[PDB]
């Protein structure tokens, strides 16, 4: 995606506002839209890299000055309707309703000690994204590399920023969960996983920091080899 | 920033509060979702996750120079030492300030951010000022934003989490702290030490 | 500028909103908006150039989804206060006077017919940026040249889709002014400027049409020798 | 599209309408606005320049070789002829649709347009919409947004106004229309078919 989201190197966006200090949740409907996170992984609405591309998918100007947790709430509601778990008409007329009487119940349920032992085990355990693979690394350390120029429509991680960009591979991390197949629908399709550095004029031109550099993740498929 | 075509914040939030219990009703009716669930996941990161945890790796490797070895070649497995781990730090990656090199972490296509020692990340962390401003101005960055002046000298490095892969920095041990306890040294870590936009506490 | 205006390859914007017709001002508003611009031109608030950047500053969000005369709204405020000619918390006041008053009257004033050649005169003699320069033209058709990776925070015509590529000059057009002194408040400092063709497949990788070219209008600087 | 930020058109408009009298109110003070001025740039804009100057052009250039050269060779001296030109033309290049080569214009960076011979852009051409896209997907944005088909085979090329230059097409003359008086030629030439986002009228 070729979207607004990716705003690494973008200028006039405002200075940062930072309260001397804010609660974790600033808001009740806060703490539901965060737990609703893997509520919805564990039914089957996506997994992370389909949420994110969810969130790729918001109205710029919305995502822009929305607060965060907001967007996850897009996230679900576009995954809902894509799998059909979610249909959107009756969801419009209960937040109809909700808003006519905030106060009003939610509906009657059961508690469920899965969805707790669900919650525990991956908070404390995890969720690896680390897979083995059959293929060796082609890449190593020292190796200098440029990043592709591909624009996919769907799910990935290529800032533009970075594209076309040549660095070198800092380090192998093994092979992880692929975005541009887990986040459009296409399985996990494993790659091995490098941090290229990249010189802040290399990244900025002239305009860059002459002692500064990025560090930026890449996936086998973005990068080829320069120089070994 | 001002724009003229902005509902109050009033109304923001009570347009979002209706909308977040409707889609709640729903998922509750499907069984995917109910009331205890959604408050352990509350209660587990408002007062068991934090960045307490990640303040007790850096004063056991400010005091351990083999742990500090161990923390540096794969963090993962070395928090995993002190009982810390988890989600969306399933991956984790330790990078040592120095006297020659700072570094500070992001990530411009989201939010990305290790949980099991810092918690929820901050909401400037995950804006786009934060984001967009400090891979191409970091030096700048710090200085008007946090104060943090690092001299044209040193060597910034910025990681971009583009991946699963997170993070942490580990701040140097602040001058006039000598022999101090375990407890004492985490009072001057901090969750922006960690991000690498303020040094440790001085003093 | 590294702005969100410069939306040129973004995904994610939206269909095209195109009413089967529509009037040219939509609202007497935008009548007033398009007029200030001549207004505040010979008024000395800004060039052609430094209006382009005063709205490249606005808030992205706003930018995004407001009506496109208010842009010139916005840009005329941001120069009329950077040059002093406009008193902020005066234009508030008046602003709270006429949301309370729409009705009430404008300022008594005389019609100034030269006013009235100027918008003629300009209208069909036009603002020409040509100019001529004593250094000849650095380029020639058939060149191949290479995109400057600069990124200044100023005013410049540096489409960021266009950044480090590769592509062949079409045209030398003579020298113009030059936006990335000129929309700075650093005078016209004129470059020639040429026409330059980028491939899709050059601009956008595999995603890119086999059979579809980009051409971009680059002043000298913008440009360096790949083959004569 | 939706935005739950946004407020309604109504309230933006009875904002923008006060923003904008009192700025007037200040510039009308400061005697560099007269509500005469404002009238006659309106004018000009609503009766007098537009789109029916560059079908003139357009239709000079089929039915004369001649003046359809020099249209080519310099735009802004070939509609000089005909008495059109000045602000925003200045600088005028006419490219050709041919059997092989369709041409697309577009500002990606703000809102340049061709005022001469087309008059004021439509509010699309302005917007993020289309000038996000064309430089992308002119192929599916021209079949999608206007019902325009190009022939895979056939090249778009696609003119980004980054500087003063004006890109104007000079569509293909319909079949069927041998002998037509340039009144009758004229009726085919829309804005649409010198931006390049339609071919001229059928028939």
């Amino acid at each position: 995606m070729n979207g607004v989201y990716d705003v690494g190197g973008t200028d006039g966006l405002g200075p940062i506002n930072r309260p001397a200090d804010e609660p974790v949740f600033r808001a009740e409907w806060e703490k539901v839209a965060f737990a609703m996170f893997p509520a919805t992984f564990r039914a089957g609405f996506m997994g992370l890299d389909e949420f994110r591309f969810g969130i790729e998918q918001m109205n710029p100007a919305e995502y822009l000055e929305s607060p965060y947790y907001w967007h996850w709430i897009r996230t679900y509601i576009h995954h809902g309707v894509r799998t059909g778990k979610i249909d959107l008409e009756e969801l419009e007329r209960r937040t109809q309703y909700y808003r006519e009487n905030p106060d009003a119940p939610l509906p009657e349920h059961e508690q469920k000690p899965e969805l707790i032992e669900f919650v525990n085990q991956a908070v404390y355990g995890g969720l690896p994204a680390s897979r083995e693979v059959d293929r060796p690394p082609k890449f190593k350390e020292g190796d200098v590399v440029r990043f592709s120029t591909a624009s996919p429509k769907g799910h990935a991680r290529r800032a533009r920023y970075v594209r076309g960009k040549t660095g070198t591979v800092v380090k192998h991390h093994g092979a992880y969960i692929y975005p541009d197949t887990a986040g459009n629908g296409l399985g996990e399709c494993p790659e091995h996983l490098y941090t290229v550095r990249f010189t802040a004029q290399e990244l900025w031109g002239p305009e860059g920091d002459p002692n500064s550099s990025v560090y930026y993740d890449c996936w086998e498929p973005y990068i080829e080899l320069v120089d070994t | 920033t001002e724009n003229i075509l902005r509902k109050s914040d009033e109304e923001i939030q009570k347009e979002i509060t209706a909308r977040v219990k409707a889609l709640e009703s729903m998922l509750i009716e499907q069984g995917i979702l109910t009331t205890s669930m959604i408050d352990r996941m509350a209660e587990i990161y408002e007062n068991e996750v934090g960045p307490h945890l990640g303040a007790k790796v850096v004063v056991k490797a400010w005091t351990d120079p083999e742990f500090k070895k161990r923390l540096l070649a794969d963090g993962t497995e070395a928090c995993k030492e002190l009982g810390i781990g988890g989600l969306q730090g399933e991956d984790m990656m330790w990078v040592e300030n120095t006297d020659e090199v700072h570094h500070v972490v992001v990530c411009t296509l989201c939010d990305c951010y290790p949980w099991p020692v810092l918690g929820l990340p901050p909401n400037w962390f995950k804006e786009p000022q934060y984001r967009s401003r400090v891979v191409r101005e970091p030096r700048q960055l710090l200085k008007e934003e946090f104060g943090f002046e690092v001299p044209p000298s040193k060597e910034i490095k910025v990681w971009d989490s583009s991946s699963e892969m997170r993070f942490v920095v580990l701040p140097q041990r602040p001058a006039g702290t000598d022999g101090w306890s375990e407890e004492e040294l985490a009072t001057l870590v901090t969750r922006e030490s960690m991000i690498g936009v303020e040094p440790a506490k001085a003093v």
